[PDB]
């Protein structure tokens, strides 16, 4: 009730924060769904982490090229696809990695497993082969997309 | 299984989509809800 | 745990059953943690929206899928010979057989037909087009759409309405009787004036000319004038076709009764004057009621002054008894809806309103059934609701003597002639049917009590159905009743008379047996719900059961035993004699019109009496199609239909396990298997949540009842919809 | 020509029955939703009924919208 | 006539909008 018909507010009630509690910023819904995606879900030991992350972004990463590419218009669309996925997931790694490298070199934290050398290590092994297991199996399903598609639609039974 | 309607291609993934991502999705939901010892 | 918020003993529940209890309290707002009245209102006024706006995707989507997948445009064309289409079927487990079997009514893939009499209904209204549809469809989406947010935005408090608000009773019945029932009528008077009728008359009336096109070309003239007879003008002849102007009228206030002669419906000019009037009547009675100007009714005053010296304190009270019980409300509202929805299923199937619907043999049969079963679901929750108020709610010193009381005063008077009622007609109907049965089975069936129902034929003949011969008002032209020059009086008659339709169906002694089973159980109902009502706040076995609540699982094996005391247990027994009533009902209806529209009347006429003609002319013989649509030898459209018989059977003998057998022995093998858990290795890694147990003894009534009907429900479906439509009436 | 119909003065139905009309129900709304009826520069004295009632200016604003209403009204029931 | 396949698409996007006012009813009743 009372006078506070007001949807924003300040930001984790200091208002001399540099930030404001908005709903897409801070209401019930973000915060139950960003808390929760692998990069902040509790609990998670970083490895898990990174391996749904990649998972997601291959899975997603083989289409621009697999319907854009160069070879697009050749006798291997989806192998483009995933060749193309693949390297970028590869140079991905390796920049998550020195990422990792050049910002734990003093003290390690406590609070966050996540933000350790260790566990940003732990991230960048489980985005790798997140990344490159979800490429590959995208590929495979466009690769066989006619199996999928008779699958779909019962052309077997 | 086709269809000759306007846009068929659409129960071609919603099917799928209303049978198994969406049940298995909003029962995980529910699954982590009923079971959260938070206090309250 | 968090779950259930509403309720701290069961979120402290560490077993299974914290899960269950939480589903099944959800919607009793009352019993929730800390809830106050205004509180409650304000949740349950939220709630209505929201189902307001759910109510409103479902028909989208019925309108979309039609559109979309149907062949409505098709099916206008050819309504006799075309099948309406309901939506496409997308499953990957089809075979090549069920494929075939699937596109069907002209469709170019896997399709399931339409029985819900819609294509008929939106034909009738002045549909026309895809795009009609559609435009309708998306209409309702923003309708939806304004209604939840108006239930989103009454939970503001700004917006919160006070308890008062939800209390004034004149002001809500004068806006829901002038306005929600009255102007809506009238606007719908005006839709069918505006666009039905011209679009039955070969004229197109959309929102590109309505403004510039009237109803009539007399136009208001004659309205706000004298001269109303103007509308009545030259009706559509008995040669018009519906759709073209051939043999159209210009009328659009009509009141020459019987049925249309090709669409074999009400006069859609019949049924705008109806809803015109109808308007009139209800935007009068909406200023019975006192608001804000002095003038109008107290409810409370008309029931204080009703009192008499036999009724003791009359209705005194009454108005708070009423006004401060949701579930009075509710109960009340549930037996007058299932009281009129009963009437829209009687009505409907004699006297339709929607163009060739009544040549649409499947769709009739399953509205009515529909109809039937809604109405069955509504009477048994007005009394159930009515319990819980006893329960819950009634206060017995401010309804002290009047008639509520008195009611509970002589509850055993009216609990054991309910008894005596039943009894009665039990034992001779049933002597009956089983006289005839051994009659006919020892080759003698002319011994058989044939009671001709002679009371309904001479009602028939009163209204005009000269086939009994009683000539007894609008059956004797001599009658004062029918020398009015009543304009309904020739198209009523003819209607009425020919034997072509299902105004007013032939009776004899099969009706006679079926309705005394009917009237068996309505009163066998009745007498489970009202003796659970009567004796829910207390009886002898339990002097203080109001204290434990509607629903509770018993009062232990002591004084006697006392399995199934509450009144909810009332209900659960209630429910199953309502489901043996409407069985009883839709078997004769489906039987009798089965006859009707095969042209031989004579099987039901003479095999209704014995039971072991209901056996197998009804039951046993409209299976074999059903019962084929999957064997050895192939597969037809009445697949899915056969499956679902099986479903049924098997769904209703699963719920027949929670109602045979009870928890304690279920609770000790489940302890087995918990053991058998905690010893696996590999299987000891996990552990589950929540300890499992037993389902609860209310919980097995209620999953139990729940099998019960759905298998009840779907078996007599399957078999109704695939024997009327395998035969096609 | 595919010109939208209007009507010639018809001084019986364009009048009262539509004009006049119009003019009284932007009146009564007017008496109704006016916040400052009677608070003009010029008084014109002898408030009555309706025709002059409260104020010059809430007669002279309440019948320019009576008869914007009033032409509306006139040359939609005129077609268009 | 037969509807559109940009008729199936737009009433798709017009559903979102009831789709969001159903979550907000919800998780306010759920209050
Ligand atoms: C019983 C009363 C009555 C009746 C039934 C009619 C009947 C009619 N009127 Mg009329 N009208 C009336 C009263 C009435 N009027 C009154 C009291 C007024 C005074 C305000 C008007 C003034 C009025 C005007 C100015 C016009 C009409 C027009 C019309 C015709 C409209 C056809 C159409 O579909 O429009 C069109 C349908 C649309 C969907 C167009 C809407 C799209 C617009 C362009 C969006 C613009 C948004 C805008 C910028 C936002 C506003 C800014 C801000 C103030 C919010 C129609 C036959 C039109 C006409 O005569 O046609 C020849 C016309 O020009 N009426
Ligand atoms: C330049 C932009 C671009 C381009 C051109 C593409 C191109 C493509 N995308 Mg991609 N996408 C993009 C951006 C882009 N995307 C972005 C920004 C996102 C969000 C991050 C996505 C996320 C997305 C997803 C999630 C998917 C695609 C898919 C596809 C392909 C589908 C077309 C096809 O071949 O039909 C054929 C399509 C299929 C055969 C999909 C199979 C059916 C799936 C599995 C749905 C069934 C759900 C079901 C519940 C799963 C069962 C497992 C279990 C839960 C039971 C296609 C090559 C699909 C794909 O990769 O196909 C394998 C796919 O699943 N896209
Ligand atoms: C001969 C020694 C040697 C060899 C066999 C490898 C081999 C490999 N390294 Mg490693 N690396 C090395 C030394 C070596 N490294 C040293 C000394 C460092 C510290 C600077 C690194 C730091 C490094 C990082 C941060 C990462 C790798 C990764 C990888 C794998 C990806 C393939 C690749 O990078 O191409 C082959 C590489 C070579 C033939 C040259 C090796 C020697 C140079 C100095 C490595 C420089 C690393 C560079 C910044 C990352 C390359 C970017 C990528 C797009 C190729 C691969 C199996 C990636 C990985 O997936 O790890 C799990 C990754 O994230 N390397
Ligand atoms: C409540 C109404 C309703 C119902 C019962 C159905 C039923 C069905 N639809 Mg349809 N749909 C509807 C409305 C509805 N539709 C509307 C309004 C649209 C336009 C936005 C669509 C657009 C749509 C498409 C594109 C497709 C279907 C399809 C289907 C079939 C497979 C299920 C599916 O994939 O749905 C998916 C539904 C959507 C993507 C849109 C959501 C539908 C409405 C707006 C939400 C309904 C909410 C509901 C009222 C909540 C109450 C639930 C209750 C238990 C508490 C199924 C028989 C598929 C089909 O044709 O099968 C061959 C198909 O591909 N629907
Ligand atoms: C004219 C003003 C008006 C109107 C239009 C309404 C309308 C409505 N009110 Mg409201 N109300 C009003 C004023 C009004 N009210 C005022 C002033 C108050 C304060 C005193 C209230 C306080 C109030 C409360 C507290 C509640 C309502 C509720 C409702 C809804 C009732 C449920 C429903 O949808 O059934 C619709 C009913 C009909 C369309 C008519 C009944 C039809 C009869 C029974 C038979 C059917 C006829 C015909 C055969 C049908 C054809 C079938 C078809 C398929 C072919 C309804 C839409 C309830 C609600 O749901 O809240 C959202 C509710 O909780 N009202
Ligand atoms: C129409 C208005 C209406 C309203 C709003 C209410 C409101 C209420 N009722 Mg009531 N009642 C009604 C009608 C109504 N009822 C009817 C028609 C009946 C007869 C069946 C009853 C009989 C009744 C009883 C006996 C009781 C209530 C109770 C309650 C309260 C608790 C609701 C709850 O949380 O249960 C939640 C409900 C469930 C968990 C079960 C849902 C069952 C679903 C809908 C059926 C499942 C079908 C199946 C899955 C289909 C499968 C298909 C597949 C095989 C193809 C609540 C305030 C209870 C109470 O609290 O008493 C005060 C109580 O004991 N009602
Ligand atoms: C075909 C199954 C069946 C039958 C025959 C009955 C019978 C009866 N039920 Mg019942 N019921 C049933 C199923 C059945 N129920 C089920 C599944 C439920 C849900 C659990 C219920 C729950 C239920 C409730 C809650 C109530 C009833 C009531 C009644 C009585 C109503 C009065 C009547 O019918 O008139 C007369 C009775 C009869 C026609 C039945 C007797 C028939 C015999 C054959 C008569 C001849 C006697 C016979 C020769 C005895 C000699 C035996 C010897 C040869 C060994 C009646 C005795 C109501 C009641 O008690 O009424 C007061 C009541 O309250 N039933
Ligand atoms: C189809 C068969 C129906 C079976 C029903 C059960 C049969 C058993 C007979 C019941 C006798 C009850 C004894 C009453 C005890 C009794 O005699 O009380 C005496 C009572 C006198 O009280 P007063 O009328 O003076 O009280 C003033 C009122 O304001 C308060 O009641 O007389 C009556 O109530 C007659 C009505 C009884 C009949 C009940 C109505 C049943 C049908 C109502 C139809 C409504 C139509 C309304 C249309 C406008
Ligand atoms: C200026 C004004 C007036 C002139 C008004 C004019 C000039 C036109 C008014 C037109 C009106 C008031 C149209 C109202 C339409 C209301 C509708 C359409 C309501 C509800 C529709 C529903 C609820 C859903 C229906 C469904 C749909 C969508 C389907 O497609 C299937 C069937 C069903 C499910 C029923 C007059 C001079 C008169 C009085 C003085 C003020
Ligand atoms: C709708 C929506 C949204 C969005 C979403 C998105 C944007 C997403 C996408 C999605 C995705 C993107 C998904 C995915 C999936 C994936 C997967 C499922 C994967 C995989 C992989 C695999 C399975 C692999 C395997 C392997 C390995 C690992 C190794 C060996 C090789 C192989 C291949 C075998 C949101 C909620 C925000 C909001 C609302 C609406
Ligand atoms: C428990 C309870 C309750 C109850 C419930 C219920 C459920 C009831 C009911 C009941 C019922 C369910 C009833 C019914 C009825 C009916 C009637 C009352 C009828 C009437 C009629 C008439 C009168 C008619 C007439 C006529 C004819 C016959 C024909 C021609 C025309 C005329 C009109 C003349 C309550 C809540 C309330 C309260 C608490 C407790
Ligand atoms: S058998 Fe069950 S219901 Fe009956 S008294 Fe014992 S515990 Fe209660
Ligand atoms: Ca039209
Ligand atoms: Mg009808």
């Amino acid at each position: 009730m009372a006078e506070s018909n007001q949807v924003v507010q300040a930001y984790n009630g200091d208002p001399f924060v540099g930030h404001l509690s908005t709903p897409i910023s801070d209401s019930a819904f973000t915060r139950t769904f960003i808390g929760n995606l692998p990069a902040y879900r509790k609990g998670l030991s970083p490895i898990l982490r990174g391996l749904e992350v990649g998972m997601a972004h291959g899975y997603f990463l083989i289409g621009p090229w697999t319907l854009l590419g160069p070879l697009r218009d050749s006798e291997y669309q989806y192998i483009g696809g995933l060749i193309g996925a693949l390297a970028l997931i590869l140079v991905a790694t390796a920049a998550l990695s020195s990422y990792g490298l050049v910002t734990f070199q003093g003290e390690q934290g406590s609070g966050d497993t996540l933000q350790t050398a260790d566990g940003w290590s732990q991230f960048a092994a489980g985005f790798f082969v997140g990344g490159m297991g979800g490429a590959f199996v995208a590929y495979f399903l466009l690769e066989n997309l006619s199996v999928v598609d008779g699958i779909f639609r019962g052309l077997f039974n | 299984m086709d269809g000759s309607y306007a846009a068929s291609y659409l129960p071609w993934i919603l099917i799928p989509m209303v049978g198994w991502l969406f049940p298995a999705v909003t029962m995980g939901l529910l699954f982590i809800h009923i079971e959260s010892e938070g206090e309250g | 745990t968090k779950f259930p918020k509403f309720s701290q003993d069961l979120a402290q529940d560490p077993t299974t059953r914290r899960i269950w209890y939480g589903i099944a309290t959800a919607h009793d707002f009352e019993t929730h943690d800390g809830m106050t009245e205004e509180n409650l209102y304000q949740k349950i006024f939220a709630s209505h929206f929201g189902h307001i706006a759910i109510i409103f995707l479902w028909t989208s989507g019925t309108l979309f899928h039609v559109a979309w997948q149907g062949n409505f445009e098709q099916w206008i064309k050819d309504p006799l010979n075309i099948r309406p289409i309901a939506h496409a079927i997308w499953d990957p487990h089809f075979g090549e057989g069920a494929v075939n079997a699937f596109t069907q009514a002209g469709a170019s893939n896997p399709v399931n037909i339409a029985y819900s009499g819609v294509y008929h209904w939106f034909y009738t209204i002045g549909m026309t087009t895809n795009q009609e549809l559609y435009s309708g469809a998306v209409f309702l989406l923003v309708l939806a759409s304004l209604f939840l947010f108006a239930g989103w935005l009454h939970l503001q408090p700004k917006f919160r309405p006070s308890l008062a608000w939800f209390k004034n009773a004149e002001s809500r019945l004068n806006h829901h009787l002038a306005g929600l029932f009255g102007v809506s009528s009238l606007a719908w008077a005006g839709h069918l004036v505006h666009v039905a009728i011209p679009e039955a008359r070969g004229q197109h009336v959309g929102w590109d000319n309505f403004l510039s096109t009237p109803p009539h070309p007399a136009g208001l003239m004659p309205f706000f004038t004298g001269n109303w007879g103007v509308y009545a003008a030259d009706p559509d002849t008995a040669g018009h076709i519906f759709g073209t102007s051939e043999g159209a009228g210009t009328a659009i206030l009509t009141f020459l009764g019987g049925f249309h002669p090709q669409t074999e419906s009400l006069w859609l000019t019949d049924i705008a004057h109806h809803h015109l009037a109808i308007a009139v009547i209800f935007i009068i009675a909406g200023h019975m009621y006192r608001t804000n100007w002095g003038i109008g009714h107290s409810i409370k005053e008309i029931l204080n002054a009703h009192k008499g010296p036999l009724t003791g304190a009359g209705h005194t009270n009454l108005y708070d008894t009423i006004n401060n019980s949701l579930h009075f409300q509710l109960g009340l509202a549930l037996a007058s809806l299932g009281v009129i929805t009963s009437l829209v299923a009687q009505h409907m199937y004699s006297l339709p309103s929607y163009a060739f619907i009544a040549q649409d043999h499947t769709t009739q049969a399953a509205l009515y059934t529909h109809h039937q079963y809604i109405a069955g679901f509504l009477m048994v929750g007005a009394f159930a609701h009515g319990a819980i108020f006893f329960v819950r709610d009634y206060d017995p010193v401010a309804n002290k003597d009047n008639v509520l009381a008195r009611m509970l005063e002589h509850k055993e008077a009216l609990i054991s002639h309910l008894s005596w009622v039943s009894l009665f007609l039990g034992f001779h109907t049933l002597g009956l049917y089983v006289h005839n049965d051994v009659v006919v089975a020892f080759g003698t069936p002319e011994k058989q009590i044939l009671i001709e129902p002679v009371f309904a034929q001479w009602i028939q003949a009163t209204s005009g159905k000269a086939l009994y011969g009683f000539d007894v008002l609008l059956s004797n032209p001599d009658s004062i009743a029918s020398t009015t020059g009543a304009a309904w009086l020739p198209g009523w008659l003819d209607a009425i008379n020919s034997g072509t339709n299902s105004l007013f169906l032939t009776i004899g002694p099969g009706d006679f047996l079926v309705h005394h089973a009917i009237a068996l159980g309505l009163h066998t109902t009745a007498l489970i719900l009202i003796k659970g009502a009567l004796d829910a706040r207390g009886s002898k076995l339990m002097p203080d059961k109001k204290d434990f609540g509607y629903s509770f699982p018993c009062d232990g094996p002591g004084r006697g035993g006392t399995c199934d005391i509450s009144a909810w247990d009332a209900f659960y027994l209630a429910m199953f004699w309502m489901l043996n009533t409407l069985g009883w009902l839709t078997f004769y209806w489906h039987w009798k019109h089965l006859g009707v529209w095969s042209g031989n009347v004579a099987q039901f006429n003479e095999n209704s009496t014995y039971l072991m003609g209901w056996f197998r002319d009804y039951l046993w013989a409209n299976s074999a199609q059903l019962i084929n649509g999957y064997n050895p030898y192939g597969v037809n459209n009445l697949s899915v239909w056969a499956w679902m018989f099986l479903f049924g059977h098997l769904v209703w003998a699963t719920g027949f396990m929670f109602l045979i057998s009870w928890r304690g022995y279920w609770q000790e093998l489940i302890e087995t298997i918990v053991w058998a858990h905690e010893r696996t290795p590999l299987a000891n890694l996990v552990r589950w949540k929540d300890k499992p147990v037993a389902l609860s003894i209310v919980q097995a009534r209620l999953v139990g009842l729940a099998h019960f009907t759905v298998g009840y429900v779907l078996t007599y479906a399957a078999f109704l919809i695939a024997s009327t439509a395998g035969k096609f009436g | 020509l595919a010109q939208a119909s209007p009507t010639t003065a018809g001084w019986s139905l364009s009048v009262g029955i539509i004009m006049c009309l119009c003019n009284v129900f932007a009146f009564v709304i007017g008496y109704f939703a006016i916040q400052k009826t009677g608070k003009g520069k010029d008084l014109a004295l002898p408030q009555l009924a309706s025709k002059k009632t409260f104020g010059l200016p809430e007669l002279l604003a309440t019948m320019s919208f009576g008869h914007i209403l009033g032409a509306g009204m006139v040359l939609g029931l005129a077609s268009s | 006539m037969a509807l559109s396949d940009t008729q199936i698409l737009a009433a798709l996007v017009v559903a979102l909008l009831p789709a969001f006012l159903a979550f907000r009813l919800s998780t306010e009743l759920y209050k």
